[PDB]
């Protein structure tokens, strides 16, 4: 089997931690609870091939961003999420990205960036938007609902497939 | 601060030693009590669990009871999303065991069965 280290990185509140804990257990949660830093290990079938999903949930917060260097040094993928009705965490994806790409010390990182709580009628971030930020990255751009659990499946093995690519 | 990240490095590392120690059906926890005032006493705890998963907790609390409540539905909410039990613990503070640690831990050690 084959072992792909993802990493969930976002804003606070954009539902980094529901589409983790949606994805692993198939349940939505309802309540806010801020996050440090989880782990989790899952095993998936992708592509006819057995993987060990090692994902890591990060802090959304502006504390705990001192831990970002060590997990963004260890972890292969990465989740960029914000969410679709939250203009400022769609402004906060760039500081990650800058991150990950001096940590990584490469342009070419594995990223997918994830529209979450498509779900939600209050949009303020088109799809459009996103688009142009994933094609000025050069990574996939994919809509999430934890709610729903919408294109959760999608983010995570278009992650997966991108690790693959390199 | 209360909030140290080397100081939560720390504690993780440690942490990481006693999983590695203890067998792996064991959960490996270790706590740190901060008093800041009289009611502000916040609690961190850092998880290791069998799977090689992790989790880290906080509370804030007035009373050690409070900061244990919430430390407990922490831990049981940490177990159920990661589809596992209660086999086993073990919590220490690593050096300074002192104002609000050792009652910590005799309140945790308490609410186990
Ligand atoms: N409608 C809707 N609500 C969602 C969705 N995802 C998350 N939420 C809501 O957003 C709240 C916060 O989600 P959470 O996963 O904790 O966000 P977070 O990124 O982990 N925050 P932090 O980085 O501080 O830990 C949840 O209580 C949930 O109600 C979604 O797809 N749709
Ligand atoms: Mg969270």
């Amino acid at each position: 089997m084959t072992e792909y280290k993802l990493v969930v990185v976002g804003a606070g509140g954009v539902g980094k931690s529901a589409l983790t804990i949606q994805l692993i257990q198939n349940h939505f949660v309802d309540e806010y609870d801020p996050t440090i830093e989880d782990s989790y290990r899952k095993q998936v079938v992708i592509d006819g091939e057995t993987c060990l999903l090692d994902i890591l949930d990060t802090a959304g917060q502006e504390e705990y961003s001192a831990m970002r260097d060590q997990y963004m040094r260890t972890g292969e993928g990465f989740l960029c999420v914000f969410a679709i009705n939250n203009t400022k965490s769609f402004e906060d994806i760039h500081q990650y990205r800058e991150q990950i790409k001096r940590v990584k010390d490469s342009d070419d990182v594995p990223m997918v960036l994830v529209g979450n709580k498509c779900d939600l009628a209050a949009r303020t971030v088109e799809s459009r938007q996103a688009q142009d930020l994933a094609r000025s990255y050069g990574i996939p751009y994919i809509e999430t609902s934890a709610k729903t659990r919408q294109g959760v499946e999608d983010a995570f093995y278009t992650l997966v497939r991108e690790i693959r690519q390199h | 601060a209360h909030k140290n990240p080397e100081m939560l490095e720390e504690m993780k590392r440690e942490a990481e030693r006693l999983k590695a120690e203890v067998p792996e059906d064991v959960v490996c926890v270790v706590v740190r009590t901060t008093e800041v005032s009289e009611k502000k006493v916040v609690a961190t705890a850092v998880l290791v669990f069998s799977n090689k998963q992790r989790t880290v907790i906080y509370a804030e609390g007035e009373n050690i009871k409070e900061v244990a409540d919430k430390l407990i539905k922490g831990l049981k909410k940490a177990l159920k999303v990661r589809n596992q039990e209660l086999k086993k613990v073990k919590l220490v503070c690593p050096y300074p065991m002192g104002p609000k640690d050792k009652a910590l831990m005799k309140e945790l050690k308490k609410k186990l069965a």
